[PDB]
């Protein structure tokens, strides 16, 4: 095991296992699953906390008009990778007095998680982000990983059990491109819902929504913002 | 390895069941076990936890009273000159343990008897012990 | 480079440097090589032959001189040996830029001593595994000097580089003595280089520099063959 | 006879020796090549053979022969991008040559400099010592033809017919067999003998398609790479 | 001017065996007297001196640097400098600041330290040397210094003759000039021993 | 023991284990192979589906470095963008001190030269990738390149990339260089890559088509599946 | 295995970072609450000798005006963070000639947490408590060495923070009133406490919306000993 | 690259320097020098190495070097490793009379160039400078002194000597000789040749495998005195003349 | 430059280099002080002088102002460097701010100064603990001292070096403030503590002390063997 030291050894299968723990750091992440219709893209993250009086750790924040961002693994990294996102931002947002369109962008973001996942003595960097916007061509969500590949799909998950996400994402997700925004975020949530035990909810506080629009810019929604979509839910079965 | 022997990981596994037969299952017999050496660094704290984990020692070098102190020890049986004085030697000398000065009451004694006195002069005391002294800066 | 640069030489439990005992293990592994100051000048004889009788000796010369004044050789590896040649070649100048004269012997191999000192403790890189003899001619009396992978360096009347400078050490120990002419220096240099010499010595299997108190000069095989036919 | 970390870096072991340099001219035989210069008189002529696995190769990318400048074509030897690197130092410096001193390099302090850069690259013990060979002609004034080798062991040097690789070790012993004798040598007589010490060697006896020829003569001064048209020419010519 | 600001002057002559060099006592700035105690000559090595003329503080500040790098010359090499080694020294020392040049006349008169050969040189502001067999002037006025060393200076002089000639020019040279004066000590060294002695200056 | 480690570091047999892993680990991408045609050259990729998993049209490996020039890629995917990005910002430095089409042969060399720099350090480590170069324009022709992980630089008129390799090259032999046009080779190559890749290997795929020549006029992009369309008419056929 | 600190775990994560953690759990310990009247908080000096000066020690020192904190573990490490951090809400000062929130002091902290490296040194083992009156009113936060904040309403540190959690946890509410908050915390005080409560043995952190500055001082406190 | 890094700067688990001890056991072989108070003088004497008369012997003082008008230094250790010092420490004393015009007092210079030395202890991975050697000088208030500059980057300025491990026994020895205000340099002297007389291993101790070198004060100059080898001849034989009195007793 | 770890966190939470650092401390030579009313006295022993030697070349005690003393322990080299450091601080809080130094700020100043120390790459941490000692602005007693982790703490007398637990275990018996209600009973209690620490061989015990505002004062050692006469003429008082 000593050849996975560091981020520069080629493993005897060639696979550097820096980059592989790097992925198991973001699977312990509370789970969260993004995704977008032919219009309006949401994404809903479910927040965890240390004890009963400790704040509910929150996982959706804000970046630009355009573009929300979830996330899940280290907080450090991320408030990092955050605060180079709204440099990014404003960049284009300045010079070229315009929005910035979701794919160059997360480009960006492979170019600047590049460079550590290969000199010496570096890491990558612990990433759950999930990421949604709107260029001239509408809805996106694209998704990272410690390994610098970004994939751009209708619905994806990370996090604890966040397959089982996608097992209920399959069936229904050719239906998502259709509904509105708020069946839309009630099959968010019913999403989430699976990656708890079936035995706890799914409360107020516990859970993070965040819904961006072709002319809705992005909002964070929580608590009594969630209350209307937490609301007319029918229960798991038994 | 005395004549053809291996390995360094053999003797640091017949290392490992000495301490396994030392740790031990299950053996209760007694047979109490005293292990000393110079070097604690080379040891590995595998031994420790077993045992001996609750007692272990440090030996600390002589002070003043103690150097004195064992001096009057070796010289108790060998009649001395009556110029004899332990403060010179004990301040001269440095970290000496108990068969230093023992190994200096030897030579003085040796050359006590190339004279063939039973009784050993102070001055053949401190070129006798000039002798070690001298040793221990030859070498 | 990675800036790691931390000296790869410790010391060993007596206190003595691996590396550089290595390296003096490689340089006595080099070609055997002698020189003499005596009387008028110095003269430097080394030893170069051919692997394969393809090589050409006019290409590649084991003496390098400095200036006109002083001149080089060497025992051990060629690669370094070349480079700090290069290095100490640069180094005389600014000496001469700053006073407008020739730089002594002396301190040449202060300032090339300090460059191989530092140069073993540099970091993250190997000590060189090249001995130098110095020649040079100044103020009347010239001056002949060697140098060791630790940077040292002292002064000899004769001595010798490579595999059995002991042995021949010794030879021109006794035999080696007092001051005498070009002649006589280059005459002994050719017996004790002509110990460990093949069985076969031409103009070609050595080379013979000499110091001049009127200069350094590089004498060709022409002049090698004509003093060594007739081989001591 | 090893201890520590000698055989990962480059230092000296217990006897002196440094094992990276000794795996770097081992490194070589891996490009299972031949390499095979010959001097002649008034001329210079270098010869080497490829191997094409695939028929989608191009016959012109492949070549081993690279010109440095108009009078001096080179050859290289073991892995290839090192070859290349090699290669760009080279024509760099020689421009460099010309931009500081305005007239054309000798080629023989540029196998001094590459081989004073071969020992910058055998130093450090954080860098590679790059294992690659290199093998030079040119004209020079009145020195007529001249061959040099640049090994990566940080020197250079060069001979009359020089030969250095996998089976080239043999062909050295077979060349000073061709060269004396008296052996006088013309143009023909040293194109001639480039073949002929790579056949015996290797008796394959083949298409002049495999072997590429670099040549440099004074009568045109510039260096030249031959036409397989030519090189079949003289391939029927020293068959008789 | 810039020269002439704390004014000065600085003569050396070769004498036969022996070598003279005098320059005045008088420090000030422009027409105001300061001090008279004021010290330009200065002593490198033996049998070997040293004048400067110019900016006070460059004259100080070259003395100081220059000593320092002798310091270090002699204390690597146990010979003594020779007068060579010390003008390209200074030639040196001058031309390292090109754009940023001081403001001095470097005037060096010392013997060989191996033979008791005279010799004398000075050099240009930012090091151009110069050596004569006769003298070597530096400082405010020409037809002074040049005028009565051309009207005097013999090839051979007795350490005698030597002393009054360059008393009687730098006298005479100073009292047609007002920026110098205020006093005059002379150098006059030999292989053997140091002599030096101080001229009675009319204080006007 | 321990001369896997760095790259700095030589072996007992003389070579570097890790470009040899990363090398093999670039083997384990999917087959993305090219060729070249007399009035242009055919790029060809095959892009898996694993779950669903995502929308199609994402990160193809197949990508645009220059108006004229563009990458079809294979191996660990970051670097193989960040290779992009290298030979993107090259040509943008040809395009600024010159003003024209960079000629492929010297972009592939500062590629190569990249590639083997860090081939050389323990700092970095290998590059994980190995993709096809091709280029088109009237004053050179068709040219298509092929780079390694070591860092050699050569050409082809096709190359094969990725697990099935040699069994896809073979038959590649029966397509011919010049003669046969790429409006055709766009459907030979089609017909390799679905014939190629059992489907029990991977479940379900795709395949993607860039192509740059003579007929879009040196512009290289994607020639667009849904024109011709002619993969699945053929290739669904092809399978008898 | 000496693997260049900056390392991920197998499972996992960074070494030396998940071992500061538990660099604080040997730590002195303390209690901060927050509630609407104000926030409180509260350590033990946890002292030796009469060598020891009782003044000497101070676990709390007043970031800001309005801005309290508590330390644990190692404390000169702590010093750079909390000067450091005064600098920042100082020039929040300068260009807004506001307050700078109890909120953005915590990440303006835990931004720069982990800078650690070698090229381009080690982490901290101190934990923080953040006590503070914003626009908000009264706040209590918790951060770690890794960067991570939460905000708390009753937090623990230190080498009781477990079972003092617990009973804290078990006393809580969001009806508590300042003193009876006080009182309740240095019973758990003084439960965890090996020696006998005196007016040295603790110091407590008190802020409210009006009432400051405060900090706080003893001979108060040496009557809320014997208000119990 | 960082397993390859032998971590030299770090301690030893038993609150030891590891790297620092082997920096005294080089000077634990190699030189032997010593040196001794003197009244309006001082005294410093140093085994010359390599006995070999193929030596040209050209190089004046080589083991003692002279660093300043008023002071010397007597090495033990690597010859070159102490040159890159003698260099250094020169230009220092050399810079500070560049500043004051004035002689550099002894301390300040000599706690400076040992801090120097520490600056590898410290910090770097370096070999530390293995190099100890001794000092003396005159300055404006304390007159002659000695020092002793110590691998670990401590000095231990003194007034007796101990270079090298072979010269404990000449610290005994010296403690035995002792004496207060007593110079008399010949006295001192001839203590000296007793000396090495006995700790060098090398018997009737000739004159050219040692070296004396003194310092006596004078107006100004501070003479700095090395010495011919026949009037020190008179010195050796004279004193195996005393110690021919001195068996006169038995 | 040189970029590495010195010292990381072991999985038990701990340091190493730091916390076993200290044992280059607990090696060192003894010292102690204490801090009273009106005159300051601090303590070193251990000396071990050859006898033959000059003690005030290796002086173990030193000043940063005339108001402020310094005493440490460790190795020496160390406590020069940061003796300079220290000089050059409360020389520059003399140019600004034209009072005179409070022991706490340069306290906090080695202290921060050791603990930055030890953070940085490429860092030996320092080996040495020292004791700051003065008489404050305002008259006032003070003394702090420091770690190797760098942590300035006031006390109120000193135990450090070996036998620092039995040193202090007897300065249990000397805090009673009747000790000292005077001043040369401060001076023969400071020689009544290490009289039983060490040896105490009446030679290598010395002594600084700084009454009130005078400037520090070392007595010489006839007041060493008068001092240790009266407590040694008390011991027998005490039969």
């Amino acid at each position: 095991n000593q050849y996975d030291n560091d981020v520069t050894v080629w493993s005897p299968q060639g696979r550097i296992h820096q980059i592989e723990y790097a992925m198991e750091a973001v699977k312990q992440g509370s789970a969260t699953v993004g995704l977008k219709s032919k219009t309006h893209a949401v994404l809903v993250a479910l927040k965890r906390a240390q004890s009963e009086l400790a704040a509910h750790q929150k996982k959706i924040l804000h970046v630009d008009n355009h573009i929300g961002i979830s996330i899940a693994g280290l907080t450090a990294d991320a408030r990092l990778l955050c605060n180079f996102m709204r440099q990014e931002c404003l960049d284009s947002r300045f010079v070229f007095d315009r929005p910035l369109p979701v794919s160059r962008l997360v480009s960006l973001i492979g170019s600047k998680t590049q460079i550590p996942t290969q000199r010496y003595g570096r890491r990558p960097y612990g990433v759950g982000l999930l990421i949604a916007g709107y260029d001239d061509m509408g809805p996106h969500i694209f998704q990272t990983c410690p390994s610098a590949n970004y994939f751009d799909c209708r619905a994806m998950s990370i996090g604890a059990r966040s397959q089982s996400a996608r097992t209920y994402l399959e069936r229904h997700m050719s239906e998502f491109m259709e509904c509105n925004l708020n069946e839309l975020v009630k099959h968010g949530l019913r999403a989430l819902r699976e990656t708890l035990p079936a035995e706890q909810d799914l409360t107020t506080k516990n859970v993070s929504i965040g819904i961006v629009g072709k002319d809705l810019e992005f909002t964070i929604y929580d608590d009594d913002d969630v209350s209307p979509f937490l609301e007319g839910l029918e229960e798991r079965p038994q | 390895y005395d004549s053809n022997s291996g390995g360094e990981r053999e003797i640091q596994r017949t290392m490992l069941e000495l301490l396994n037969q030392l740790d031990g299952f299950d053996s209760r017999g007694d047979v109490k076990v005293i292990m000393a050496t110079n070097r604690i660094e080379t040891l590995d704290p595998a031994l420790i936890r077993p045992g001996r984990i609750d007692r272990k020692i440090e030996f600390p070098l002589p002070d003043e009273k103690t150097k004195k102190r064992i001096f009057q020890i070796h010289t108790s049986r060998m009649t001395l000159a009556d110029d004899v004085t332990l403060d010179d030697l004990i301040m001269a000398k440095d970290d000496l343990s108990g068969a230093d000065i023992k190994a200096i009451c030897t030579e003085a004694g040796l050359m006590a008897l190339r004279e063939r006195r039973m009784k050993v002069t102070n001055e053949d005391f401190k070129k006798s012990k000039e002798n070690v002294l001298y040793k221990k800066q030859e070498g | 480079e990675r800036g790691y640069s931390f000296s790869l030489t410790t010391f060993s439990p007596s206190g003595k440097l691996v590396q550089i005992e290595y390296a003096l293990a490689a340089v006595a592994g080099g070609a055997p090589s002698v020189g003499i100051k005596a009387a008028n000048g110095v003269v430097l004889a080394t030893e170069k032959k051919q692997k394969s009788i393809l090589y050409d000796e006019r290409s590649v010369h084991k003496v390098e001189p400095i200036t006109k004044h002083i001149g080089l050789v060497y025992s051990g590896m060629g690669p370094d040996y070349r480079v700090l040649v290069h290095r100490a070649r640069k180094l005389a100048q600014q000496y001469y830029l700053v006073y407008q004269e020739p730089i002594p012997t002396a301190q040449l191999v202060q300032r090339v001593a300090s460059v191989m000192q530092e140069y073993t403790q540099s970091g993250g890189v190997r000590p060189f595994g090249v001995s130098l003899l110095i020649c040079g001619w100044n103020e009347g009396r010239p001056y002949l000097f060697q140098s060791d992978p630790s940077g040292a360096y002292f002064a000899w009347k004769a001595t010798a580089m490579g595999k059995n400078y002991v042995n021949g050490k010794t030879f021109l120990e006794k035999r080696y003595n007092e001051d005498l002419e070009l002649e006589d220096a280059i005459h002994t240099a050719i017996l004790t280089l002509k110990e460990s010499f093949e069985g076969q010595m031409t103009e070609d299997n050595i080379e013979v520099g000499i110091c001049n108190e009127a200069g350094f000069r590089r004498l060709t095989p022409t002049e090698v063959k004509d003093y060594l036919a007739a081989i001591a | 006879s090893s201890a520590g970390f000698d055989r990962h870096i480059t230092i000296f072991s217990p006897e002196g020796r440094l094992y990276q340099v000794e795996y770097a001219f081992k490194a070589i035989n891996q490009g299972g090549l031949t390499s095979v210069a010959v001097r002649g008189k008034d001329c210079a002529v270098i010869v080497t053979q490829k191997k094409v696995p695939d028929k989608l190769l191009d016959s012109s990318t492949v070549t081993h022969l690279f010109k440095i400048t108009e009078n001096i074509g080179c050859v290289m030897t073991g892995m290839t991008a090192d070859s290349r690197s090699q290669v760009q130092r080279a024509r760099y410096e020689a421009a460099n040559w010309k931009y500081k001193y305005g007239y054309e390099i000798p080629v023989d302090m540029l196998c001094k400099r590459i081989a004073d850069i071969s020992q910058v690259y055998t130093q450090n013990a954080e860098m590679r010592p790059l294992g690659c060979c290199m093998i030079l002609i040119g004209i020079d004034e009145e020195q007529g033809p001249q061959v040099y080798k640049c090994d990566p062991a940080g020197y250079y040097c060069g001979f009359k017919a020089t030969a250095a690789g996998v089976k080239q070790t043999e062909s050295t012993s077979f060349l000073e067999k061709k060269v004396k004798k008296k052996f006088d040598w013309t143009f023909e007589q040293t194109v001639e003998t480039a073949i002929t010490c790579l056949s015996t060697v290797l008796s394959i006896d083949f298409k002049p398609s495999e072997i590429e020829v670099g040549v440099v003569t004074v009568e045109n001064p510039k260096f030249r790479i031959l036409t397989e048209a030519e090189i079949d020419a003289h391939l029927v010519a020293l068959a008789e | 001017s810039i020269m002439s600001y704390n004014g000065g002057a600085v003569m050396a002559m070769k004498g036969k065996n022996c070598v003279a060099i005098a320059a005045d006592r008088r420090f000030g700035i422009q027409a105001q007297m300061v001090t008279t105690d004021f010290q330009k000559i200065f002593p490198m090595g033996d049998r070997l001196y040293i004048g400067l003329a110019g900016l006070a503080t460059d004259v100080q500040t070259v003395a100081q640097r220059l000593k320092f790098r002798l310091n270090l010359y002699e204390l690597k090499e146990g010979r003594q400098i020779k007068p060579y080694t010390l003008m390209s020294m200074v030639a040196n020392l001058l031309y390292e600041k090109r754009f940023g040049p001081y403001y001095t006349e470097p005037v060096i008169a010392g013997l060989d330290p191996k033979t008791f050969k005279p010799f004398i040189c000075s050099l240009d502001l930012i090091g151009c040397p110069m050596v004569t067999d006769d003298f070597v002037v530096s400082g405010t006025c020409a037809e002074q210094m040049y005028g009565m060393c051309e009207s005097l200076w013999e090839p051979n002089m007795d350490p005698d003759h030597l002393f009054e000639t360059i008393s009687q020019a730098m006298l005479n040279a100073v009292d047609r000039d007002a920026v110098s004066g205020m006093g005059v000590i002379v150098h006059i060294i030999e292989k053997d021993k140091i002599t030096t002695r101080t001229l009675k200056a009319r204080m006007d | 023991t321990g001369y896997d480690l760095s790259a700095s570091t030589f072996s007992p047999d003389g070579r570097v284990f890790q470009v040899e892993y990363a090398m093999k680990a670039v083997e384990n991408s999917s087959t993305a192979i090219g060729i070249r045609c007399k009035d242009g050259v055919v790029f060809g990729v095959e892009k898996l589906v694993l779950s669903k998993l995502y929308e199609e049209g994402s990160n193809k490996r197949l990508f645009n470095v220059d108006r004229h020039v563009g990458m079809a890629v294979a191996g660990l995917l970051a670097d193989a963008r960040s290779l992009a990005d290298i030979a993107r910002e090259e040509a943008s430095n040809f395009r600024s001190n010159f003003g024209y089409n960079i000629p492929l042969k010297h972009l592939a060399d500062r590629v190569a030269m990249y590639v083997h720099a860090y081939t050389l350090y323990s700092a970095v480590r290998p590059f994980g990738c190995s993709f096809m170069l091709g280029s088109y324009s009237v004053n050179d022709g068709a040219q298509l390149y092929m780079i390694d992980p070591s860092g050699v630089s050569y050409g082809y008129w096709g190359c094969a990339i990725g697990k099935a390799r040699q069994a896809a090259k073979t038959e590649i032999e029966k397509l011919q260089m010049k003669e046969m046009t790429c409006r055709d080779i766009v459907k030979e190559v089609a017909k390799i890559i679905y014939i190629v890749h059992d489907e029990v290997k991977d479940k379900a795929f795709e395949l993607e088509l860039s192509w740059v020549g003579e007929l879009t006029n040196g512009r290289h992009e994607i020639v667009p599946k849904d024109i011709r369309e002619e993969a699945e008419k053929y290739a669904k056929e092809s399978l008898k | 295995y000496d693997r260049g600190v900056n390392t991920f775990s197998p499972e996992g994560r960074l070494f030396q970072v998940e071992y500061a953690i538990e660099a604080i759990k040997l730590g002195s310990t303390a209690i901060g609450i927050q509630t609407s009247e104000g926030v409180c908080l509260a350590v033990e000096k946890r002292i030796t000798s009469p060598l020891m000066e009782p003044s000497s020690i101070e676990k709390i020192v007043e970031i800001d005006a309005h801005i309290g904190c508590a330390m644990s573990g190692l404390i000169a490490d702590a010093k750079t963070l909390i000067d450091k951090a005064r600098v920042e809400t100082q020039n929040h000062w300068f260009t807004y000639n506001e307050t700078m929130t109890v909120e953005s002091v915590t990440q303006a902290v835990s931004n720069l947490a982990l800078q650690f490296g070698e090229e381009d040194s080690r982490p901290f083992g101190v934990a923080l408590l953040f006590g503070g009156v914003d626009e908000k009113g009264p706040q209590l936060f918790h951060m770690d060495p890794s960067g991570t904040f939460v905000q708390c309403d009753a937090r623990a540190i230190g080498s009781a923070s477990e079972g003092a959690q617990s009973s804290l946890q078990e006393v809580y509410h969001k009806s508590m009133t300042l003193k009876e908050a006080i009182k309740s915390s240095l019973i758990i005080l003084k439960q965890v406490m090996e020696e006998k409560l005196n007016a040295t043995n603790i110091e407590l952190a008190t802020v409210q919306p009006g009432q400051n500055f405060h900090m706080f001082t003893k001979e108060e406190l040496e009557e809320v000993i014997k208000d119990i | 690259s960082r397993r390859y890094d032998s971590r030299t700067t770090i301690f030893s688990p038993e609150g030891r320097l590891y790297q620092v001890e082997y920096a005294m056991e080089a000077i634990g072989h190699a030189g032997t020098c010593l040196g001794i108070l003197a009244n309006d003088g001082v005294l410093l004497a140093a085994e010359r190495r390599n006995i070999h008369k193929l030596l040209d012997e050209v190089f004046f003082s080589e083991k003692i070097y002279k660093l300043n008008e008023d002071m010397a230094c007597s090495v033990a250790g690597i010859t070159s490793d102490a040159n890159v010092l003698t260099n250094e420490l020169r230009l220092i004393a050399q810079r500070y009379l560049l500043q004051y015009q004035e002689p550099i007092p002894c301390e300040q210079l000599v706690t400076a160039l040992c801090d120097i030395k520490q600056a590898y202890t410290q910090f770097g991975g370096k070999r530390p400078f293995g190099v100890s050697l001794l000092y003396i000088g005159w300055d404006k208030h304390y007159g002659f002194q000695l020092y002793q500059s110590d691998p670990s980057g401590n000095y231990g300025g003194w007034k007796a000597t101990c270079i090298g491990n072979n010269s404990a026994a000449a610290v005994s020895m010296l403690k035995q000789d002792y004496k207060e205000g007593e110079m008399t340099l010949k006295s001192a002297l001839a203590l000296a040749i007793k000396v090495l007389n006995k700790t060098m291993d090398v018997s009737k101790l000739s004159a050219e495998k040692v070296e004396i070198a003194t310092l006596t004060r004078e107006n100004g100059k501070t003479v700095i005195r090395v010495l011919k080898q026949k009037e020190v001849e008179q010195l050796i034989k004279k004193h195996e003349e005393e110690e021919a009195k001195a068996e006169r007793e038995k | 430059s040189y970029d590495r770890a010195i010292t990381v966190f072991s999985p038990d939470g701990h340091l190493f280099q730091v916390e076993y650092a200290q044992e280059a401390v607990k090696k060192g030579s003894t010292a102690v002080g204490v801090r009273g009313r009106d005159i300051v006295v601090l303590g070193v022993e251990k000396k071990s002088v050859a006898k033959l030697q000059d003690e005030r070349t290796v002086r173990k005690i030193c000043a940063l102002d005339d108001n402020v003393c310094m005493a440490f322990a460790g190795l020496t080299a160390d406590a020069r460097i940061v003796i300079n450091r220290a000089r050059v601080e409360c020389q520059s809080h003399r140019l600004t701010v034209e009072d005179p130094v409070t022991v706490e700020y340069i306290t906090r100043y080695i202290a921060s100064l050791k603990q930055r120390y030890t953070q940085s790459n490429g860092r030996r941490p320092f080996g040495i603990s020292a004791l700051i000692v003065g008489f404050d602005f305002d008259g006032t007693p003070r003394l702090y001292q420091t770690d190797p982790s760098g942590t300035y703490h006031a006390w109120k007398a000193n135990a450090i070096g070996r036998g620092a637990k039995s040193v202090r275990e007897f300065l249990e018996k000397n805090y009673t403030d009747e000790a000292i209600e005077t001043d040369d009973l401060t001076i023969k209690l400071v020689i009544k503590a290490l009289l039983e620490v060490v040896q105490s061989g009446g030679k290598n015990i010395e002594l600084a002390v700084m009454r009130r505002d005078q400037s520090l004062k070392i007595l010489n050692p006839e007041e060493i063997e008068k001092y240790v006469a009266e407590i040694e003429k008390e011991k027998e008082e005490n039969e």
